[PDB]
């Protein structure tokens, strides 16, 4: 017998009463299958999951989908599990709901097919690696200021509309198709357009052989949005352990996550936190992260989009997150305003990489001046708002003219944004990057006009704008 | 008896709490004995939360409640097209009753993943500016941003007169708006013929904050009957504000923890829910279509609120409106460095995206070099090549209201600008120069506007020349 | 030299002039971001208050 | 026992923002910033452990480096201003100076030490 009662409906979260002794453990699922008995009543299959014992043999859950219809006094059901979803090659080119269930329409998944829970403690400390290997992109501010690594975790930035789908767009294009190993796409909170033009772009590509989809877009309750990552993740741990695989793993919008437990948050009877989020906004977020690591039995590589609200970021969600990353990419909307793509901020952009024994003495040494002449052209922004460049000194002139051509030349064309512009896009290796860079910090092209040197990928291409343009 | 008929317990502020009602279900349709309508909300353990959906100054505890048995529902069908309806569907303009049969409901899940299709037909709202720059397609939704009183109803306006010779269905949604401003505005989409085609629902500021709340979905609930059948509609809402200010104003009566601007937590999932619904069906299941046309109000033109962000984040493209522009006479007030159609290109026409390719390129340095070159010297390529061709650029791209452009002529007088046709021409008479470009094609270019209109493809290059040379020989300086 | 002295100072007052107008148009902005940040800090002690007196 | 000890603390911010989530779970009251009315007593009971003993104690000390970060160099925030009330001095690390090529960022200005001098040889001193 694991027979409940509703009692309680309040949005996304429902109220189950059970017999005493037989209380269904913390996150459990529990099955609502209601068949309308009248023309005033509607047909219900909902799932449920346990959050809290509230006391009495009462038990609050929150709700996969949408609540409309359900009535007090309906039967539940328990099931005795957490939510558990199919693992193994059988997930590899197939579409996933939160549940589980392919929604691709290629077919069922047998019911024998082995299944995991989504609910697990994290990696131990003796089993994490710590190696630090650089993985090229082929983005020049990325290779140069802020390298990624291999098997670490990198965290993308930015307000509404600044450019992180364009960008994991471009590392997927650059990356992925020839990883050699599985990847993992987890959409979660993000627009429902855009994972069919995804599913469409791998199809076409034929990266979709080694691919598997979990998406639980943004019109999904907002108990659908707090589950999918843990599905896409408990599909990534699969391939990790039990064959011992590289794996890649993209999520689209993992602030979504955080915004929808602090929408549930509310109705579970939590006081609210500094800013209307939860009390526990630090807890979940890390034990969400910290099953993304890699161990000594394999390797996961992951990049997350992260979104920053209203463009602060003191924001307790994006603050909380810095700590859980390897390394940033910040995006700014003022660069964006500026034309400068793909916007990425050259200071607040940091990387556990970029150091002299990892990347070479000349690449941190480039690196290191490339910043100091940025910040020094910070500085002097305020003397240039107000006075002009008339009262700088000669010093300060020439680090203001070769600061505007390292800014320029930070931009590049993408692949993706052919379709925007038309331009077919370009790939930078990172020698190439560094030797432009330090060509530009010598003064080699000091007489080139400024603008030559937007959106042009390699420095000889900076030569031949130029001479097109009439120099 | 008592498992359908509850009692009221407390009444204020447009929100209810009543005993009994056993067997309600959530979300369903209550009437009070007033025969004023409510929504059940909260199905607690020993009562029920009402969401009073009108007058509540009737209702008194004490006061009787019955079920209905139905979940949120609004009349849907084609007697509903020319007609006022409030978001409940009861008609407004006092035309006599909605002969309607069938009933959508108010919250429905969204088209999944594969049930759709990339976006490949324009959308042309007959302005020159939008159509050549920010295009739109069928299927796309596409913000409007401003600050008050920057020209964004008329954009709809306009936009929605266009649709009179293409297979589209209109609807437009007022929120929060004036209600002589919805009446002047059904009295000119009359005086232009566009009521055989449009709906309107209408949620005024003195109405109760819930009815603001409901009238978008109650709009896409409306065009999705038209949607699933294979047709193409395009809703307008006129104010998400005022929508999310009347969710706050509900949410903060039921004392809920805000967030920053005192706004509630879903209040981003509030807008998600309603904007996810429109899209481009594949042709399994019809091929139809969806266009959403949300507006967002700005203070001092801040685009980095919180609404704004909100809102920029879920639709695919914003077209900004400026109200130094505004002021200053340029009309329609589009900001080409800010507005930017993630969905568009595919959807334009071959004619337009030969001709308009680098005109979003082009008006932005323009607009960029026009205030620093208010001092020093100047090369002569800045004076010509680039200052006189982005005056005659922005001269060319004003518009007056009520007057939408075909497409074939828009695609014209740009190939005219583009290729330095306009050069010699002054300033001061550019505009009168395109009316009577227009007038003379509609006698003697025929021809080149029904193959443009035929083949949607630029025609050979030398005849359009000769006729271009041939109007510009009869056309006076003055 | 005369003509010189005179284009002189003619220049620096022209100068002046543009830096002036130049701080002018930093403090309108600043007013705007000033006015944002004080309706901020008003929401934000208000709703303290009262999450605090709902606490009891 | 007669010892010499150094600790570390990496983040009492973390630190304060656990207390607040578990006091908030427990339904006390919120302050400022959602945070507890006792947050001050926490750090000053904490750090106030710290101490030379004297010579009847046995002579043994310990030494304290709590740490606290910022947000976009917000110094006058709620928990550095508690903090920095209870310590002996600061050491200020600013992104600016990192980046303008002096490593380690500190700022000699801002950075004070309560004790300064006695701390120190002779050599160092002159
Ligand atoms: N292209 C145009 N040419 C001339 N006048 C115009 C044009 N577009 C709009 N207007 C006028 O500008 C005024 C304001 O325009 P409109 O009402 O469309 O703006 P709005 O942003 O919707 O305003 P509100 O906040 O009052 O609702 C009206 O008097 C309208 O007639
Ligand atoms: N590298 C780039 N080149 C050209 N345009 C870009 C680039 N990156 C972004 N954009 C423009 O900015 C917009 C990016 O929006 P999007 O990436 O969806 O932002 P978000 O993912 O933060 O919502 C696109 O519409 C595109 O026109
Ligand atoms: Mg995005
Ligand atoms: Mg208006």
């Amino acid at each position: 017998m694991t027979r409940g009662r509703v009692i309680q409906v309040m949005g996304p979260v429902v109220d189950v009463k059970f017999e005493n002794g037989h209380l269904p453990a913390i996150y459990n699922a529990l099955k609502i299958q209601h068949k309308a008995r009248n023309e005033n009543e509607v047909d219900i299959d909902l799932t449920l999951e346990v959050a809290l014992h509230l006391g009495d043999d009462t038990v609050r859950t929150i709700a996969m989908a949408s609540t409309d219809g359900l009535i007090r006094g309906m039967e539940v059901i328990d099931t005795g599990a957490p939510i558990s979803v199919p693992v193994g090659e059988v997930t590899l080119g197939r579409v996933f709901n939160v549940l589980g269930e392919p929604i691709d329409l290629e077919g069922d998944i047998p019911a024998d097919a082995r299944r995991d829970p989504i609910h697990r403690p994290a990696p131990k400390f003796e089993e994490l690696a710590t190696e630090v290997e650089i993985l090229e992109t082929g983005i020049k501010v990325v290779d140069l200021l802020a390298p990624y690594i291999k098997g670490g975790k990198i965290g993308l930035f930015g307000g509404a509309g600044v450019g992180k789908t364009v960008l994991i767009q471009e590392l997927i294009h650059n990356i992925a198709q020839e990883h050699g190993g599985i990847s993992v796409f987890a959409g979660v909170g993000e627009r429902t357009r855009e994972g069919n033009d995804l599913y469409h772009e791998m199809k076409d590509s034929g990266v979709i052989s080694k691919t598997a989809m979990v998406f639980g877009q943004m019109n999904e309750p907002p108990g659908a949005r707090m589950r999918v990552a843990l599905t896409g993740l408990t599909m990534a741990e699969y391939f990790r352990d039990e064959q011992g695989q590289d794996v890649l793993l993209f999520i689209d919008n993992i602030f979504r996550f955080t915004q929808a437990g602090s929408e549930v948050s509310a109705l579970l009877g939590r006081m609210p936190s500094a800013v209307g989020y939860q009390p526990t906004l630090a807890t979940e977020m890390g034990q969400l992260q910290e099953r993304i690591t890699s161990t000594a039995k394999g390797s996961i590589t992951s990049i997350q989009a992260i979104y920053v609200p209203a463009d602060d970021y003191t924001d307790p969600a994006p603050a909380t997150t810095f700590s859980h990353l390897d390394a940033t990419t910040n995006l700014e909307r003022k660069l964006a305003e500026m034309g400068i793509y793909p916007a990425v901020d050259p200071l607040a952009s940091t990387s556990r990489a970029l150091a002299p024994e990892i990347v070479g003495e000349e690449h941190y040494q480039v690196a290191r001046k490339v910043q100091q002449t940025l910040q020094r052209y910070k500085e002097l922004q305020d003397i240039i708002a107000i006075l002009g460049m008339d009262e700088l000194s000669d010093e300060d002139k020439l680090v203001v003219h070769r600061a505007r051509r390292i800014q320029f030349f930070l931009s590049q064309n993408f692949h993706v944004a052919e379709q925007f512009t038309g331009q077919p896009g370009s790939y930078v290796p990172v020698k190439e990057t560094v030797r432009g860079f330090k060509e530009i910090l010598e003064g080699k092209y000091d007489h080139l006009p400024e603008d030559a040197f937007r959106l042009v990928g390699r420095i000889e291409e900076v030569v031949e704008k130029a001479k097109a343009m009439g120099v | 008896q008592v498992s359908d008929v509850g009692t009221v317990i407390q009444v204020g502020d447009g929100i209810a709490r009543a005993h009994g009602l056993d067997n309600v279900m959530s979300g369903e349709l209550v009437e009070f004995a007033n025969g004023v309508m409510g929504m059940a909300l909260n199905l607690e353990e020993n009562n029920v939360g009402i969401v009073i959906l009108g007058p509540y100054t009737g209702i008194k505890e004490g006061d009787e409640v019955r079920r209905t048995g139905r979940i949120m529902e609004v009349p849907v069908g084609e007697a509903l097209i020319g007609r006022v309806v409030n978001p409940l569907g009861q008609p407004v303009d006092g035309l006599g009753p909605v002969e309607t049969t069938e009933t959508r409901p108010i919250e429905s899940p969204a088209p999944g993943v594969m049930d759709r299709r990339s976006v490949h037909e324009p959308l042309q709202t007959g302005i020159k500016a939008i159509d050549a720059l920010v295009p739109i397609g069928r299927g796309q939704r596409e913000l409007i941003i401003g600050d008050r009183q920057t020209g964004k109803t008329s954009v709809a306006i306009d936009t929605i007169i266009n649709q009179k010779d293409q297979n589209m269905i209109s609807i437009y949604v007022a929120i929060g708006q004036k209600e002589s401003t919805v009446r002047t505005v059904v009295e000119t989409l009359r005086k232009h013929g566009a009521l055989d085609y449009t709906i309107v629902v209408t949620a005024s500021a003195s109405q109760p904050a819930p009815l603001l709340f409901l009238a978008p979905y109650a709009g896409v609930a409306m065009g999705e009957y038209f949607m699933y059948k294979g047709k193409h509609v395009l809703v307008v809402y006129d104010d998400l504000s005022k929508q999310a200010a009347a969710y706050r104003e509900l949410s903060l009566l039921l004392r809920r923890p805000p967030g920053r601007e005192a706004y509630p937590g879903d209040i981003f999932y509030l807008h998600s829910r309603l904007l996810e619904r429109a899209a481009k069906l594949s042709d399994a299941k019809g091929g139809g279509s969806l266009t959403a046309l949300p507006f967002v109000e700005t203070q001092a033109g801040d685009i980095s609120a919180y609404i704004p962000t909100n809102v920029i984040s879920i639709t695919d493209g914003q077209i900004f409106l400026q109200s130094d522009l505004f002021f200053s006479g340029v009309r329609p007030a589009i900001n080409a460095g800010l507005s930017v159609s993630r969905v568009g290109g595919a959807a334009q026409i071959k004619a337009m995206k030969k001709v308009a390719g680098t005109l979003r390129l082009d008006l932005a340095a323009y607009r960029e070099l026009e205030a620093f070159a208010q001092f020093g010297s100047d090369l002569d390529k800045a004076t010509q090549a680039k200052l006189a061709r982005g005056a005659r650029t922005v001269e060319v791209l004003k518009q007056d209201l009520h007057q939408p452009i075909p497409v074939e002529k828009q695609v014209l007088i740009i190939y005219a600008l583009t290729r330095g046709f306009l050069d010699d021409i002054p300033v001061e008479d550019v505009r009168r120069f395109e009316k009577e470009f227009y007038l003379f094609l509609d006698q003697n270019g025929q021809h080149l506007l029904e193959h443009i209109r035929t083949t949607k493809d630029l025609p050979n290059e030398d005849d359009l020349n000769k006729a271009i040379e041939a109007f510009k020989k009869t056309f006076v300086v003055s | 030299l005369l003509d010189a002295k005179a284009s002189e100072h003619a220049a620096r007052m022209t100068a002046m002039k543009n830096a002036t107008d130049n701080a002018n148009e930093l403090i309108r902005t600043l007013t705007l971001s000033y006015n944002r940040a004080r309706q901020a800090a008003i929401t934000q002690e208000i709703t303290e208050i009262v999450a605090g007196a709902n606490a009891l």
